Formats: structure tokens, C-alpha cells, sequence
């Protein structure tokens, strides 16, 4: 029923006094933003979760790098099992 | 062990 | 903007020599794609880029872990800014 939760500071958002806890996996995930907004009382928050993307082969380079790319540079991963 | 909620 | 694109061989896949290609970005992705298979030989490839993803209030724990779990974990990453880009 549990499932284990770490919340990890990234991009100059405040660090927690408790990164870790287990919580029951059938509660919406409202339930987890709040509980970080209880915590860190700030405005702005973004959460998001990573994640993989495969592109549609008719879609243009340009295209990709402005959504997934910096510096004049994208990392394109590649696999043959998965 | 922590326990949310 | 003409994009250098490296690529990343995951879950066991072969080396590349030459592990970078530069690229106009007016080109279809599939260029990229064909590269590869021109390299590799493999019938099988999957090819992907990591992005970052809010999903949705009303979804269910379990059904998050099971997309984005390990190990009986999940982690999520949370920001009060962004950088821009």
C-alpha cells in the first residue's frame, strides 16, 4: 500500500527538514503539492518528475532543440532493447 | 521510517 | 542555428565511433534516425529525448510510481524559479 516518496530540491528551492516519506499510493498527487507548499510557503513552485520523449520522425530539428535543447546542442538518446 | 500525513 | 546533437547509447546499446553529428535545424528528426541505423545496422532502435514532466493533480499515486517508479520509490523533483529557456 506504501510507496515512498523523496522530494528533492533542485534550482534554489529551500531544502526540507524531511526529504522522505512513505504515503498510501491510492491519494491524488494534490495531496503532495500541497504538502510542500504547507512547507516551503512560496509562491512560485514548480514539480515535475523526468521523464523520456520520442519524437514523431517528421518533425523538424529546429523544432526539437527550441523544446529540448541549449547551447546550440541537443543529447539524443538511443536504445535497441528496451 | 517517515510517514507522511 | 545549426545544432550539434550528441548521441547517448542507453541500455546497452553499441558505440559510435563518432558519437556527435552537426545538423541543420530546417532537417527532419528522421535525418538523425538514419544516421544512426547507418552506423549501427540494427533492426531494433529506439531513439528519445529526456524531458522533464508535471503531470496532473488528479492522477493517482500508483499509477504515477508505475510510470515513474523504481524500487518501490518515487522521486520528485520540485523548483520555486526557473532559469530561462
Amino acid at each position: 500500500q506504501k510507496i515512498v516518496v523523496h522530494l528533492r530540491a533542485t534550482g534554489g528551492a529551500p531544502i526540507l527538514k524531511q526529504s522522505k516519506f512513505k504515503v498510501s499510493g491510492s491519494d491524488k498527487f494534490a495531496n503532495v503539492i500541497d504538502f510542500l507548499r504547507r512547507q516551503l510557503h512560496s509562491d512560485s513552485l514548480f514539480v515535475y518528475v523526468n521523464s523520456a520523449f520520442s519524437p514523431n520522425p517528421d518533425e523538424s530539428v529546429i523544432d526539437l532543440y527550441n523544446n529540448f535543447g541549449f547551447d546550440g546542442k541537443l543529447v539524443v538518446n538511443y536504445a535497441c532493447s528496451m | 521510517i517517515p510517514d507522511m500525513e
